[PDB]
């Protein structure tokens, strides 16, 4: 391999694909992970009839396209659509040949062995990549934060995961998962807005509600006090202009929606909140490492971008953990990209050149070589 | 009493002056 | 595999901390630089102010004559240096004589001692630390020019040094001590 060939990094969250080169400070492309197909034949006479659309090209034509998400709760369910997304990433977003650059792909924790083998097969046979690697999203986020010991609470668009790591050892027995993320939060926001009087029923209006969530929602430090303040005053309300020019008012919903991460009872899920899940993971971890796991609590994922979420997590983990454990929540400003940042760091590091799975190793050991080379 | 010039080192000059 | 990963990440963050250390060292050098430059102007200004204050009382013309203790005449530059040393003493400052070798700095210091002894009544215990090669030279120059100083050459084995120190604390036991 030529030392002048930079490796590619691809983070495929439940709702966003981030692709870039190893060594860059930010991903060069960040596009929604969706595949759109025409609803009726003949509706695209003169604009170019493509059998499928990917990314923003399909997001803009959502009005005339049926959209599918190949990644559900961080797990790939449509391999054809995932291959299409990877093709769009390589030939359209990055505009490079995958057979000329290594590929470091991110995966959610506890990824099925069959899914790992299928990804390896797709990368070695369809794109003919010279080498590749598979890395855990939480481990990459921790490396981007610049640590090897700590607990990462990575909440994407489809799933959240509390992953403890010691010297890079993502401890499987202590990893916890929660089927609650930006998608369910957007659904809850739609529900509460319909309750308030703003009814959103279409998939396009769902995107407006998602934008409202990303822009106006925030995590409150004290939910009861915030509810009391919202009921006794309108200072917590905000205005939002819809695409048609109508100005709506968002009130307590701003902090009632993100509150579902700490109290899934609002959505009806018999599961502990994110703080309680992190605490239970640190408990399942060995006692000798709980001090470092508390001291190096890192936040990752797009869902963790709510203002005040770090202070709320700090408060909750300090109230739940022993008084002798120093709690410290780490929320980098660019935590939404920590996954890709750590992937690029690991792909650019020289000592990592011996970790890649080569085409020869693949042809010799089958797709199962992932279970020996990626951990 | 010195017979050589004090141009060899500012540190030596500072030491001599502090001693003075 | 995870230990290799941890080692790689630890090396990377060691590089990051090295960059941070370079930054902090650059900031300290600035503080070191301004601290060095700032006190330089202070110690310099103070020294120059003290020298200017010292040159303010000069009448320049030499005020001190050849003291009575000298048996021979002093050269012109030697007399000027003697007057300068006497002024330094009167104004309570310490002196550095950087006259080129061979100009009689020994004679100038001996004349300073002569002045202090004759006009100021101070014949102290006057310590003189010289190289071992010139102790005898200093002793002979003192015996030659100023014969009134009690000279004590501190040399010899430990026992001889103890014998010489026996009773040396008494007043007027010696006027000038010469050591290495």
């Amino acid at each position: 391999m030529d030392d002048d060939i930079a490796a590619l990094v691809v983070d495929n969250g439940s709702g966003m694909c981030k692709a870039g080169f190893a060594g860059d400070d930010a991903p060069r492309a960040v596009f929604p992970s969706i595949v759109g197909r025409p609803r009726h034949q003949g509706v695209m006479v003169g604009m170019g009839q493509k059998d499928s659309y990917v990314g923003d090209e399909a997001q803009s034509k959502r009005g005339i396209l049926t959209l599918k998400y190949p990644i559900e709760h961080g797990i790939v369910t449509n391999w054809d659509d995932m291959e299409k997304i990877w093709h769009h990433t390589f030939y359209n977003e990055l505009r490079v040949a995958p057979e000329e650059h290594p590929v470091l792909l991110t995966e959610a924790p506890l990824n099925p062995k069959a899914n790992r083998e299928k990804m390896t097969q797709i990368m070695f046979e369809t794109f003919n990549t010279p080498a590749m690697y598979v890395a855990i999203q939480a481990v990459l986020s921790l490396y981007a934060s610049g640590r090897t010991t700590g607990i990462v609470m990575d909440s994407g668009d489809g799933v959240t995961h509390t992953v403890p790591i010691y010297e890079g050892y993502a401890l499987p027995h202590a990893i916890l998962r929660l089927d609650l993320a930006g998608r369910d939060l957007t659904d809850y926001l739609m529900k509460i807005l319909t309750e308030r009087g703003y009814s959103f029923t279409t998939t396009a209006e769902r995107e407006i509600v998602r934008d409202i969530k990303e822009k106006l929602c925030y995590v409150a430090l004290d939910f009861e006090q915030e509810m009391a303040t919202a009921a006794s005053s309108s200072s917590l309300e905000k205005s939002y202009e819809l695409p048609d020019g109508q100005v709506i008012t968002i009130g307590n919903e701003r902090f009632r929606c993100p509150e579902a991460l700490f109290q899934p009872s609002f959505l009806g899920m018999e599961s502990c909140g994110i703080h309680e899940t992190t605490f239970n993971s640190i408990m399942k971890c060995d006692v000798d490492i709980r001090k470092d796991l508390y001291a190096n609590t890192v936040l990752s994922g797009g869902t963790t971008m709510y203002p005040g979420i770090a202070d709320r997590m700090q408060k909750e983990i300090t109230a739940l953990a022993p008084s002798t454990m120093k709690i410290k929540i780490i929320a980098p400003p660019e935590r939404k990209y920590s996954v890709w940042i750590g992937g690029s760091i690991l792909a650019s590091l020289s000592t990592f050149q011996q970790m890649w799975i080569s085409k020869q190793e693949y042809d010799e050991s089958g797709p199962s070589i992932v279970h020996r080379k990626c951990f | 009493l010195t017979g050589t010039p004090l141009q060899n080192s500012l540190m030596e000059l500072w030491s001599l002056m502090h001693f003075l | 595999i995870a230990s290799t990963m941890a080692k790689d990440v630890r090396q990377f963050w060691s590089n990051v901390e090295k960059v941070v250390q370079f930054k902090q060292q650059s900031r300290l050098e600035e503080k070191r630089k301004k601290a060095l430059d700032l006190h330089l102007d202070f110690i310099v200004g103070q020294t120059e102010k003290y020298s200017d204050l010292l040159s303010q009382s000069l009448n320049t013309q030499v005020k001190t004559p050849i003291p009575l203790l000298l048996r021979g005449q002093l050269r012109e530059y030697q007399h000027i240096g003697l007057d300068w040393l006497v002024t330094m003493y009167e104004k309570k400052l310490n002196g550095i004589l950087a006259d080129e070798m061979g100009l009689g700095k020994t004679i100038q210091t001996i004349s300073l001692l002569a002045h202090l002894a004759c006009e100021k009544g101070n014949w102290g215990p006057h310590l003189i630390i010289v190289p071992t090669s010139v102790m005898l030279n200093w002793e002979m120059e003192l015996k030659r020019w100023c014969p009134s100083f009690k000279i004590l050459t501190y040399y010899g084995a430990q026992k001889e040094r103890k014998l010489k120190r026996q009773g040396w604390t008494k007043p007027n036991a010696f006027h000038v001590c010469i050591t290495s």
